[PDB]
């Protein structure tokens, strides 16, 4: 890298992080999509 | 020559057509159809009663000498009355040629075991039984070879589902490995890939 | 509530049962069966554990990916308790111990800790709370184990009124300390017993029956604010019951009497062990205490569970003790 | 053409027969084998000093999948689903919808790194060089759930390894 | 950019966030939620609109074979700009 | 000619039943040896009732060829138990000890899910 | 000296001995066993870390599952695991063992060895390089180095 530095991009990490398994910084999977079916909400006023 | 097209060998196409006729003239009682493919392979289609006669002739005759059984397998076609097509692939070191012999059966009709002709058929026939459920009569030792003990069904049948019917797991309560109905965390996704446009007009069927 | 968790599927390993449960003391004998039954149907199980993570490894294969979640908790730390219960719909308390340690005594584990869980669960909004008392709990008992059980059984019933208190008899199973207890006495030659085992009647219950009872109490709306008594189907004398165990294990049986005071004296000797003591003065009290009869409390049959005889599953537990058909012991008819 | 491997006729003269008697009694060919192992005792071993030294690799190495960006910062993926169609293990799952600005972008991009066979077909099918297999091969985990990557984990990898990923693609794209 | 929900959990660039009473949040206790901090929709909005002097312009994403398939964009409408369907860059015709 | 087919072992149901009974006797006399070699937790009576249940399922077959196959599979399943090619897990798979009971009535099925 | 100080140092002595003498029992089931052999080969030489090439099931501290676990093989695996003297760790090597990999949707494959036995480390790849399995083994060593068995017993 000293002789041939890499191309610079504003989105590249500046601080490299090592393997984080087994620490509070570990990756936890989850769904990235939002809810598909919306549920009806009953009215809040009594009908009689 | 055309750099991208496989060349044709018309010499070997004429020699395999002569021998196919030669076989059908000697065993009219069994041969139902002989065809030679466009890449020079010979197929002898027979009645299932001629498995032992036809194979014995091809192994022992002085102009055939097919002394090696390359492979024996089955193919499942649900649309035929006899679903299962049994295929014998043979080799001849004397004449440096190969030949394919095919017969048929169904779930309940047995076929004669070929172990007397080829000792190689012992394990192949167990595999056809285990995976397709075709019973081979007079087999010295017929039983499941590839599937698990107590397995129900024949997994290579076209109607057997890909993921099966049961899955294994370790249960702590009973201190052993148990079998349970299969539930998948991600269902296998089915892709409809076939294009609605004809690819090959040479193989078109009558309407 | 906007909506419940809406169970989906066929009740298998990858289904969703709609049960998000926090099990305290899930690394012991009883929790190893509750977590399995919760994970076998596709439940979210939060397991707060105090021990080394290596000692919770047997719980990982009991659920699908992401269904078993482990946290650190401290018995006297309220914040740690809160983290484990604020996402749950049911909390199950299995914390207990058969001996007093340097840092925890029977008061700490059976009164203060169960009270902290109940109070924090109420403040966090949990709906169902299940506490595990003892059948022989009584403030007038010679065992300090059973006296603290009674005090905790009340402070829980006051902090969380809609709690489902389960009071089982001595449980027997593969990892129990009840039948496995009357088989290691062989290492000391003979089998001491108070009054030769007479005058004591026990009603032991099967581990799986107690576990199936706990699960059905979570799913039954008619178990809130109610107390149960999980007892086996038969009552035996402490003598013939021990006689049966040695028969199944196929070991020599030399029952000789020993007075009450002498048993305590040898009880104190084992208590000096800094590890799990083989026996303790308190343990001797409960082993020689007669199991009570409380007909006014619902039992297993009210939750749909059929009690399992000790004869059908005694061999399962004592198979290991055999070196290299047994006649069933006598029972006490209900008058 | 063919050759015989074991078709020699041993001579039966006295000198030859005595040669095999000395071999039988004095263990000549066994001591010839001890000498070969002695030579290896004085050869420099081939061991490398991992983790301070690493085994050589090449720009074509196939490791941890990752999602790349354009030099402007916009994602390269346009949710075409060619990679999802070609993946022989069905390890990829994708969902897409119009973005707030109207772009064709994914809302889900998961790779199951336990179904994946690390074959490289996903990066051959991609028309915009979005999904690549990077050079990282040290990413073992302690739980099964950490190996189910979602779009956030894959975009973090791309930002993390872009400096090395770009240089490798520069070195090999003329062969593709 | 990343904005946090009233309960303190970050929102991803797809709009995902667990509601306050969702039991699934327990997976983040003693752990973290992986969120990428470089929102692509914001990054491409900072790029200047490129002025050109032709009716039709072509985009390949830059880098030649390292970009995206080459597409031609029509700039006849002055009400809006021409946007590339692949990389999101914008082009405009110079006063005609 | 359509209904004329090749047999497997038995030419009619009367001969087929002979093979069914001989197979049943083989299974009946093996349960005590099976419950002992595998150190099962079931009793011999429970073992012999499971054999009875398995035979009862296929009691409505009227095709001699089908009955021959059921006997062939039974003899194969028997040879695995005698020679201890199975293991305790395989033998106990006939009992389903780790599967919760599934309701058979309409109302119970209605409460849990959509399957009929 | 304090009791909390002696236990801390005793924990470091038992951890040091255990992580410096990992004797693995390798279940070589499929192609992943080949890469495991290259870890024992001269290039990487697992033996120089204290990790012996081959160990019997009763003399072993770690089980490496390298290949596809089928339904006909699962009971044999659990039996070998139950007979390993403790402490015992399991390393899952390759996509087949982690989650079933290329045969995930097969009728005769267990979808991940972690539903038959507990797993401590997952090594991804198909197959993982011999330098990737070695990285996993050294990651199990550090995990054993963080164990605090004695420091938790002293606080009971
Ligand atoms: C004769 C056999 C019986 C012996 C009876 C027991 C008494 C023998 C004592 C021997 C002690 C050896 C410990 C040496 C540790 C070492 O070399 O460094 C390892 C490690 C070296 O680093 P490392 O091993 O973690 O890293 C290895 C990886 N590379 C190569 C990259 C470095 O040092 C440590 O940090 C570990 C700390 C261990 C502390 C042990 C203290 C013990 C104090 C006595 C306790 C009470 C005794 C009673
Ligand atoms: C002694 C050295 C000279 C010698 O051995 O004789 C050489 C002589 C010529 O060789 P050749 O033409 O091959 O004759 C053998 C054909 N039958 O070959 C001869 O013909 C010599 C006579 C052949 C018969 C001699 C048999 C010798 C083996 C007897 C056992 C010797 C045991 C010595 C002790 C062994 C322990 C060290
Ligand atoms: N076992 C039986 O026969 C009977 C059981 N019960 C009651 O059921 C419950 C379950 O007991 P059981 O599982 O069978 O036996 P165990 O002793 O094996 O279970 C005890 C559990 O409680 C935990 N525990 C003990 N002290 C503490 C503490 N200060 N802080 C946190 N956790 C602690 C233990 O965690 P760790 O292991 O990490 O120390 C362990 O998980 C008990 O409350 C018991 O009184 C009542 C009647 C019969
Ligand atoms: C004989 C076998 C070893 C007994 C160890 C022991 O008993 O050691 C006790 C002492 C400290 O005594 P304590 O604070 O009462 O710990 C008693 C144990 N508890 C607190 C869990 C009840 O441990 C040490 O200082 C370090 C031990 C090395
Ligand atoms: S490397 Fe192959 S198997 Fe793995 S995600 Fe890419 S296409 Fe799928
Ligand atoms: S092939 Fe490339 S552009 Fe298409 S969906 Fe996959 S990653 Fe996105
Ligand atoms: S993970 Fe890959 S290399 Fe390993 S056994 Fe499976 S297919 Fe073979
Ligand atoms: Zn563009």
């Amino acid at each position: 890298p000293t002789v041939k530095p890499p191309t610079a991009r504003k989105f590249i990490w500046t601080n490299h992080k090592f393997n984080l398994s087994g620490t509070p910084q570990q990756y936890v999977p989850y769904s990235t999509t939002r809810k598909k079916i919306q549920e009806w909400v009953p009215p809040s006023t009594p009908y009689k | 020559t055309r750099p991208t097209v496989r060349p044709r060998n018309d010499v070997a196409h004429k020699q395999l057509s002569a021998f196919g006729e030669y076989v059908a003239e000697i065993l009219p009682k069994y041969v139902q159809q002989v065809q030679v493919s466009c890449f020079n392979e010979l197929e002898i289609c027979i009645h299932p009663d001629g498995v032992i006669p036809v194979l014995t002739f091809l192994r022992d005759h002085s102009n055939a000498q097919f002394k090696s059984l390359a492979d024996l397998t089955a193919v499942d076609i649900p649309t035929r009355q006899n679903r299962f097509e049994i295929v014998y692939n043979l080799l001849s070191l004397r004449f440096n040629s190969r030949i394919r012999v095919k017969t048929y059966t169904d779930e309940l009709t047995p076929i004669e075991s070929s172990v007397p002709v080829y000792k190689a058929a012992n394990w192949y026939e167990r595999e056809i039984w285990d995976m397709f459920g075709v019973f081979f009569a007079n087999h010295p030792d017929l039983r499941r070879i590839l599937t698990d003990y107590g397995f129900e069904g024949h997994p290579f049948r076209k109607d057997f589902p890909l993921s099966g019917y049961v899955e294994l797991r370790y249960d702590d309560e009973v201190k052993r490995v148990v079998a349970e109905p299969v539930e998948l965390a991600q269902e296998f996704r089915k892709f409809d890939l076939n294009s609605p446009w004809e690819a090959f007009p040479a193989y078109r069927q009558p309407p | 509530l906007h909506h419940a968790v809406i169970p989906h599927g066929k009740g298998g390993r990858s289904s969703v049962s709609g049960i998000v449960a926090t099990v305290f003391g899930a690394t012991g004998f009883l929790g190893r069966y509750v977590v399995n039954h919760l994970g076998r149907m596709g439940s979210q199980v939060i397991v707060p554990h105090r021990c080394e993570p290596y000692d919770t490894m047997h719980l990982r294969p009991m659920g699908d990916l992401g269904q078993i979640i482990f946290m650190d908790w401290n018995g006297r730390d309220k914040d740690s308790i809160r983290r484990a219960v604020e996402h749950s719909s049911v909390v199950i308390n299995l914390v207990g111990r058969e001996w007093e340690t340097q840092n925890f005594d029977f008061e700490d584990v059976f009164v203060k800790i169960p009270q902290a869980i109940a109070q924090v669960s109420k403040e966090a909004g949990v709906e169902k709370f299940i506490h595990i008392s003892h059948l022989n709990a009584d403030i007038k008992s010679s065992s300090k184990y059973l006296r603290s059980k009674a005090v905790g059984e009340k402070e829980v019933r006051e902090t969380f009124p809609e709690a489902t208190i389960i009071k089982p008899a001595e449980i027997f199973g593969r990892e129990d300390r009840f039948l496995n207890y009357f088989a290691n006495i062989r290492w000391f030659g003979g089998v001491p017993l108070i009054s030769l085992g007479k005058k004591t009647v026990k009603q032991p219950v099967y581990i799986v029956d107690v576990t199936k009872g706990i699960i059905n109490a979570i799913k039954d709306p008619d178990a809130r604010g109610k107390t149960f008594a999980f007892v086996g189907p038969s009552r035996y004398l402490l003598f013939d019951l021990v006689q049966y165990v040695f028969a199944v294990a196929h070991r020599p049986f030399l029952p000789y009497p020993l007075p009450h005071f002498a048993y305590r004296w040898i009880g104190r000797l084992f208590e000096i062990s800094p590890f799990e003591p083989w026996t303790t003065r308190d343990k001797v009290e409960r082993i020689h205490t007669t199991d009570k009869i409380l007909p006014h409390l619902p039992g297993l049959e009210d939750l749909g569970v059929e009690a399992t005889p000790l004869e059908l599953k005694a061999i399962e537990v004592l198979r290991r003790h055999r070196t290299y058909d047994v006649q069933p012991a006598k029972t006490i008819p209900t008058s | 053409t063919y050759k015989y491997v074991n078709l020699r006729e041993p001579s039966m003269d006295m000198k030859s027969v005595t040669d095999r008697a000395a071999q039988t009694l004095l263990w000549t060919e066994l001591i010839r084998g001890l000498g070969m192992t002695l030579s290896y005792l004085f050869r420099e071993p081939a061991t490398i000093n991992y983790p301070f030294e690493k085994g050589p690799l090449s720009p074509r190495f196939r490791g941890e999948h990752a999602l790349r960006r354009y030099p402007s910062g916009e994602e390269r993926c346009i949710a075409c689903k060619l990679c999802e169609a070609v993946c022989p293990a069905q390890a990829i799952t994708i969902e897409a919808e119009p973005r707030a600005d109207g772009s064709r972008r994914t809302t889900r991009y998961d790779i199951d790194m336990t179904k994946c066979i690390y074959c490289g077909f996903c990066q051959e099918a991609c028309p915009v060089d979005a999904i690549v297999e990077g050079p990282n091969f040290e990413f073992s985990t302690e739980t099964h759930e950490e190996l189910l990557y979602n779009k956030e984990k894959l975009l973090n990898n791309g930002d993390k390894w872009e400096a090395e990923i770009a240089a490798n693609i520069q070195a090999d794209y003329l062969y593709r | 950019g990343v904005r946090t929900s009233p309960t303190g959990e970050k929102v991803t660039h797809t709009g995902q966030v667990y509601d306050d009473g969702d039991y699934r949040k327990v997976r983040f206790v003693g752990r973290q939620k992986e969120v990428n901090e470089n929102f692509a929709i914001d990054l491409i909005a900072e790029q200047p609109v490129s002025q050109v002097g032709s009716r039709v312009i072509s985009c390949d994403g830059g880098g030649g074979a390292l970009g995206h398939p080459r597409v031609y964009i029509n700039l006849d409408k002055e009400t809006k700009t021409g946007t590339c369907g692949y990389c999101g860059l914008q082009f405009r015709q110079q006063h005609h | 000619a359509s209904t004329s087919v090749k047999p497997i072992f038995s030419r009619d149901m009367n001969e087929a039943k002979r093979r069914v009974r001989e197979l049943y006797r083989a299974w009946y006399r093996e349960v005590p040896n099976t419950v002992h070699l595998f150190q099962l937790d079931i009793s011999v009576k429970q073992g012999r009732d499971k054999v009875r249940e398995m035979f009862k399922k296929n009691a409505h077959i009227t095709d001699p060829r089908v009955v021959d196959l059921l006997v062939i599979k039974g003899k194969m399943e028997l040879e695995e138990t005698i020679k201890v090619w199975k293991q305790r897990t395989h033998v106990m798979r006939f009992f389903h000890e780790t599967e919760a009971p599934r309701p058979k009535d309409f109302l119970s099925k209605f409460y849990v899910g959509h399957d009929p | 000296s304090r009791g909390e100080y002696v236990v801390a140092k005793l924990d470091d002595l038992i951890n040091w001995a255990r992580r410096s003498s990992l004797w693995p029992m390798t279940f070589g089931l499929a192609c992943c066993a080949v890469e495991m052999m290259h870890m024992a080969a001269p290039r990487y030489d697992m033996d120089r870390f204290g990790v012996v090439f081959r160990a019997s099931p009763r003399q072993s501290d770690v089980m490496i599952v390298a290949g596809t676990l089928t339904n006909k093989m699962a009971p044999a695996l659990r039996k070998v695991y139950d007979q390993m003297p403790e402490p015992r760790y399991v390393v899952s090597m390759g996509s087949c063992a982690n989650g079933g990999g290329y045969y995930h949707y097969s009728y005769s494959v267990v979808r991940g060895c972690d539903r038959i036995v507990p797993v401590d480390i997952y090594v991804p790849g198909c197959p993982p390089t011999a330098e990737a399995l070695l990285y996993g083994i050294l990651q199990l060593q550090k995990k054993i180095k963080r164990e605090k068995r004695l420091r938790i017993w002293y606080r009971r």
